[PDB]
């Protein structure tokens, strides 16, 4: 209970709200403050907090919004844009701009940061024994796509497209040919395929 | 002889909520002066179409048990009374033991009660003038 | 010269319950205080739907022995009968010695009797204002 | 019986806003003595057409609340009503507790309550004369 | 029930400007005073249909904000009013902290309603004379 | 009975909830408390308890719903989603969004847990010695579902569709053939087949 005092007003009664488990809580600042991990944050600076249970705000810290982190099963993955630089759950450094993705093997779930972008779930190509997909822009291994060139992937085999890439003419079957039947085909550049031992 | 067709031409497009006969202005001062600011924007419109849809699943209740006749979900009106239950029973997990302290009762049972009107409110609590502003 | 047909409009999906002439509104607010909200939001609804369907037994079965003739299931309304009883049977073992608790009797047929009003109401009760603010 | 289709004659190409009722001469002067000037050209327009489309918002909420039913994006007035809440969403992040420091209250639930007119102001506050100059 | 055709028959050829319902003579003589000859005869030209574009602009700002709803760029005045706004946003840099140097207010959101008429001119400004002298 | 007091005033007369056998009672924290276990509860933090009888409930917790378990035939299991990180009563860690089934040689009734999302009850596929089928979508040694490839299961057998897998064109019937019948087939990838010695 509260006793009054002459020169102590009180303004209002806050109340606090509910983080439950697998959310976070987004609050800005209203003053140059610290938060309560002893923080400086300045003016309109917004973080999360993911303590679970009642969460009661301070004086100048303002709820916004509730965030509840995503769920990644093997047959999707999260793609995120970034919006300035950081570095993430992972600890690498990300820049303005840049887009990556979020797998099982990161985590199970992913609460969105305030400094990512959910641009959408992306769900896995699979390819048969029977089937073949050709990969427009492909990640090369300096991890930036490989503007203008193309990647043909066969087999059983799974996987996600990248963001930059893209199906040529989605999943596409390979040609199993009877000793009735021939395929009549032209080169468009200089090539070598030493399928058996000769060239 | 409720309006019941009217209630379905104000039927919002998630499953949340005169046809009323309650003190509007007054019960949004009234949870002015409690601190429903300090839940965020979103907090509290979330908040207030939940307190609005409970509203009027006891409005409901009390016109079907004059007859006798979350647990709520006429064959005609099941399904509007079905999806706000389940609009009901999804949200009121984020909120334990908020009657209380937002000093409306101890449960919702309780708290829609008083707020109708049907049954006693009591001195120590300050819920008085929330049906006594409409009667000045 | 009760209607018959009229409850039959105002049945439930399930085989739960002016045409039961009792006070709603009092009946409430005093299964208020006794504390109903301490048993979910889900189970108080749940035993009001067991509660009425009780009284719409009692009514039935005061209506058939004036003229002489769980137990209890005319052949063209046996059907609503007999699904309201075995909606009783089933749910009535979840409350052991809930009358007496809820402060309404000895068992159904002793509180059923004093809620319709056929019978006498002790001082030492404190049923006496379910049949009287009616009068007031 | 509120102008409804008035309403989008008047919306803006962007989402930005007599069918207000509300002294408009009076909210500029008393924000001119505020210091707005000092937020810039751009700015003070920008925040001008926020409260406007907050204003707008509440209006609208307070004429759905009545019948019961940045978190309010009818179905024939969906369209507006959601890009009026994106554009709300967007801007409000520039300004962080911008309604304490231009004195109109705790947050933009608190503030547009006020200066609608449908709750009360102390004598603490300085927002008297926003309602009583309409009435001199 | 404004002129709106009215102002666009008076339009200028390059985006600058009864229809104003102002004192032209005293606001001239007002600032015959404070030294507008210094700026050239290019200058105080430019300087007048400046002060003028502003001026239709606050009026039409203030004609719109009634109804609630340099950043001003209805769909069919939209053309004049977009390129009035660039032809403003161009020519201000010339002109850093003019207003205060010719004794109109802080910034032009502050000269404008006072020149206008809907705001409060103080006894410690010079600004009183031309609004009354039209009343004379 | 209750002597009353000047400075302690009863606020309600609660009444405790029966919980009868293969049930159980869900209530949540309305207050950073301790539980009957005495173990720690934030707000909002719901559990369960199995004890069987009237269950009066505390200040603080809130009595929401009755749980009954879930009675598991052999021909029946029981496909659930996670919640959350937890251990079940098996005893193994569970992962957010991780499904899995429960059987008959786990328990002989399941009541199933907060943590838990019951999906549906799982029917047996039984094969007969005239019967074959293919799972699409097989689950390997690794527990995770090999996308893309199939697998062809034939015999006298019953099973379980885990899940991901899948029936490819349900329950098929074997190719019996008399020495008056015979089947022309080709072949989609190089294959080696010994029936008999040769191959």
């Amino acid at each position: 209970t509260y006793i009054p005092r002459k020169e102590v007003e009180v303004v209002e009664i806050i109340q606090a709200t509910i983080i439950r488990q697998n959310q976070a809580l987004r609050l800005r600042a209203r003053k140059e403050c610290w938060d309560r991990d002893g923080k400086e944050r300045v003016t309109g600076e917004e973080w999360l907090v993911t303590t679970v249970g009642a969460y009661l705000p301070a004086v100048f810290e303002e709820v916004l919004d509730l965030v509840d982190a995503v769920i990644l099963t093997e047959k999707t993955a999260l793609h995120l844009r970034a919006r300035r630089n950081f570095r993430d759950f992972r600890g690498v450094s990300r820049r303005t701009g840049e887009e990556w993705l979020v797998t099982v093997q990161d985590t199970e779930a992913h609460v969105p940061d305030v400094h990512e972008e959910v641009l959408g779930v992306v769900p896995i190509t699979t390819l048969g024994p029977h089937n073949y997909c050709v990969i427009l822009d492909p990640v090369g291994p300096d991890g930036k796509n490989q503007l203008g060139q193309k990647r043909v992937v066969k087999g059983e085999k799974s996987f996600f497209l990248q963001p930059g890439e893209q199906l040529e003419q989605g999943i596409q079957d390979v040609y199993v040919l009877s000793e009735q039947q021939g395929l009549l085909l032209r080169a468009l550049q200089p090539l070598e395929e030493g399928e058996d031992e000769e060239k | 002889a409720v309006p019941w067709t009217e209630l379905l031409s104000l039927q919002t497009e998630d499953g949340f909520w005169l046809i009323l006969n309650l003190n509007t202005n007054g019960l949004h001062s009234f949870l002015k002066q409690k601190g429903i600011q300090s839940l965020g924007v979103k907090g509290r419109e979330c908040l207030l179409d939940l307190i609005a849809t409970m509203l009027v699943l006891q409005f409901i209740r009390t016109r079907l048990e004059k007859e006798g006749i979350m647990k709520m979900d006429i064959p005609w009106a099941f399904e509007a009374i079905k999806q706000a239950s389940e609009w009901v029973r999804r949200t009121e997990g984020q909120y334990p033991s908020i009657c209380p302290r937002l000093e409306l009762g101890n449960d919702w049972d309780s708290a829609t009660k008083q707020l109708l009107g049907l049954q006693p409110i009591s001195t120590v609590s300050p819920l008085h003038r929330v049906l006594h502003y409409s009667q000045g």
